[PDB]
């Protein structure tokens, strides 16, 4: 999660630079002369075994989707058994057959994974 | 009496298929294909590039089938004969 | 397996691991390049304990921090020390290497170049994840045991 | 879409002579097949059974 | 034989559980990937063998 | 402006993974900062070294208008229409590259046509 | 098939023909059998063509 | 194939599109697929698309 910033003025991409003196992280633009202090110090992230994309597809209409399969488990938020489940939408071989369900009453995504590690699933 | 809202049975499908074939026959993919050409797509080709730097081409008229008779009448051509 | 040890399901494994080409890629959860300028105090909590521990019986402010996965980490019968002193013997001195030890709940290799830095690092990060051979014979990818 | 094989797959002991056909688990059907024997062309439409 | 057919129908429907159990198992994420084989790779492998042990 | 370009590609400000894939694209097109330099850049890779800037730009202006994605529009005012489509292309391409999408099934029949 | 729901990994879905040929095949079974069949003939044509030339 | 734009609340578009085609008002041969989990609604009008008839099951 290296959420990265564009300049206030010219709206190009900002590139990380060091304040050599005070030892801290700037982010100059290389078009205008704009610069801002860095938020996190994290400049780069490479997620080898990824998650983001497993949730991708979750729309206000996902349940209107007739091709989706429908189970009657209970959602850990509103208990309604109007669910519509799909497998992790990432398209890796090294994906599980972990099901994701969407509560069609409170639009809550929950999981069949008994090894739950994440909180937002995003 | 045979409620005209009674659900369809597996048998009835054939009726609908009969209708389908009554209407389209077995080679509609050909005919319609060729027809949409003759009716529209044809005339639509005579309007693209129908301008020369003038001479512009307008309507298209497709005759009934006919023969270039060597010695004689441009003749109504019947498929069998042809 | 050598005549005397054929049944040893554990030696079949021990050979399997010491044969199956095992790259850094296969054992690292994620890489991250931090700006972390002070080589003593650190803008990363989970590493304060590890720099302290590497002061008991040059460097760029840019840090390449690898978080490794125990699962595949002990599965391939591997030490932090081993992964570590591998990278440290792959990049001569041209890289300052330091790693969390094998007890610490998070396994971490922290690496610095030793200014065009953020770019030499994304290169080195790749020269690690792809190229470096932690364990095994190159080209041996799967190694299945069978009776 | 989700298509029913036989209309009777919409419907909300079994003949041992009969084949074993899949359950009708869905109130999601958007269509049903006219007749599945219409998946065949001409040549195949002549083959009995 | 009328009965053989029930044994046969049973034999099959006895594998569709096996397959179903491995399904549930794997959807839970409880199937351990066989070394150097993906979950999805090894789930199928099981299913296919069940369904063959069955046919057979 | 980068921000704008990326918005055409990456319809999701949190999708830091995709935007991070493009990081080098934004760099790869750094040298060029205005439509004319860009149009010129293209012009030059479509033209012999003798040709004059205007003509060059004009060649790249006609290619983008008629050759580049011609099934969108071949007339003038539709540059946002292509940018957006082209973004969507780059999108799908990356969405595939990020192991987030299965590469298109070449043998799906819905995406065939029977010529008759 | 467009006759199953999305992410259906059951035998019936993924192509187990449950029935004997005596019993007859369901349309899906019939089409999946047709799929396996076409695989057979396709590379029965390959095996004939490559083998033809190996032998020579 | 042409991206023509965007629509928030597609299902309400989708209904109509379907209902129009089911009247005759949009040509029957015209094909409309909504990919719910892709945010896409692709309409097809070009010739060459092989299609077949089905019974409409509607609630
Ligand atoms: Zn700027
Ligand atoms: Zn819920």
């Amino acid at each position: 999660m290296t959420t990265f910033r564009f300049c206030r003025d010219c709206n190009n991409m900002l590139y990380p630079r060091e304040d050599k003196e005070n030892n801290r992280l700037l982010f100059e633009c290389r078009t205008c002369s704009y610069v801002e202090e860095a938020g996190s110090p994290l400049v780069y992230r490479h997620e080898l075994i990824t998650n983001i994309g497993e949730t991708a597809g979750v729309v206000q209409d996902i349940g209107s989707d007739p091709t989706l399969p429908r189970s009657d488990r209970e959602c850990p938020k509103c208990h309604s058994r109007e669910n519509v489940f799909f497998q992790s939408q990432q398209r890796r071989k090294d994906t599980s057959m972990v099901l994701f369900f969407v509560c069609l009453s409170c639009s809550h995504i929950f999981t069949s994974d008994q090894k739950n590690k994440r909180t937002q699933f995003s | 009496f045979e409620d005209e809202s009674a659900p369809i049975t597996a048998e009835d499908s054939w009726a609908v298929i009969s209708a389908f074939f009554r209407e389209k026959g077995l080679v509609s993919q050909q005919l319609d294909s060729f027809n949409q050409f003759v009716d529209y797509t044809l005339q639509d080709i005579i309007c693209e590039d129908s301008t020369l730097i003038e001479i512009s081409f307008g309507k298209i008229y497709v005759t009934k089938p006919m023969v270039n008779e060597s010695d004689g009448v441009t003749h109504a051509l019947y498929p069998q004969e042809a | 397996l050598e005549p005397g040890h054929a049944a040893d399901q554990e030696q079949a494994k021990l050979i399997r691991s010491a044969i199956e080409h095992t790259t850094l890629k296969s054992v690292t959860i994620a890489s991250e390049i931090y700006y972390d300028p002070d080589p003593r105090s650190t803008v990363i909590p989970e590493d304060e304990e590890i720099i302290q521990l590497h002061f008991s019986l040059q460097q760029s402010p840019w840090l390449l921090r690898l978080e490794l996965d125990r699962a595949a980490m002990n599965d391939k019968d591997l030490t932090m020390g081993q992964v570590g002193e591998r990278i440290k013997q792959t990049f001569k001195n041209d890289l300052f290497v330091i790693w969390s030890e094998d007890n610490d709940e998070k396994l971490i290799i922290r690496c610095r170049v030793v200014a065009e830095e953020d770019h030499m690092l994304k290169k080195i990060e790749n020269t690690m994840l792809e190229n470096i051979t932690l364990r095994g014979v190159e080209n041996i990818e799967r190694v299945v045991m069978m009776k | 879409i989700l298509i029913a094989m036989q209309p009777e797959d919409l419907e909300p002991d079994v003949d041992p002579a009969k084949r074993i056909r899949v359950s009708h688990h869905a109130t999601t059907f958007t269509h049903c097949e006219i007749h599945p024997s219409m998946i065949l062309g001409v040549a195949a439409s002549i083959i009995p059974f | 034989d009328g009965p053989t057919m029930r044994e046969i129908t049973e034999t099959i429907a006895e594998a569709k559980k096996k397959v179903l159990d491995v399904t549930k198992e794997a959807q839970a994420n409880l199937l351990t990937a066989k070394h150097g084989m993906t979950l999805r790779e090894s789930f199928e492998d099981n299913v296919v063998r069940f369904l063959n042990e069955a046919r057979d | 402006p980068d921000g704008e370009i990326l918005e055409h590609i990456c319809y999701d400000v949190n999708d830091w993974q995709m935007l991070e894939m493009l990081k080098p694209c934004v760099e790869d097109g750094f040298v060029i900062q205005d439509r004319e330099t860009a149009l010129d850049f293209i012009g030059r890779r479509g033209t012999a070294l003798g040709i004059k800037k205007e003509k060059r730009i004009q060649y790249a202006k006609d290619i983008l208008q008629k050759e580049f994605l011609p099934h969108i529009t071949q007339l003038e005012g539709f540059e946002s229409r292509k940018a957006f489509f082209l973004g969507y292309m780059i999108n799908r391409l990356l969405l595939c590259a990020l192991d987030r999408k299965d590469q298109d099934d070449r043998d799906h029949f819905g995406k065939k046509r029977l010529d008759l | 098939l467009p006759h199953f729901s999305k992410d259906d990994y059951s035998p019936e879905s993924k192509g187990f023909v449950e029935n004997s040929y005596l019993r007859g095949l369901t349309p899906q079974e019939f089409f999946f059998h047709a799929m396996g069949g076409r695989e057979g003939l396709i590379d029965t044509a390959v095996k004939t063509a490559e083998t033809g030339y190996i032998q020579r | 194939g042409v991206w023509h734009g965007v629509h928030r609340n597609p299902a309400r578009l989708m209904e109509t599109l379907r209902t129009l085609r089911r009247k005759g008002d949009i040509n029957p041969e015209v094909s409309m697929i909504r990919d719910i989990r892709e945010k896409e609604l692709k309409i097809f009008t070009d010739a060459g698309r092989v299609y077949r008839p089905l019974f409409i099951v509607e609630d």
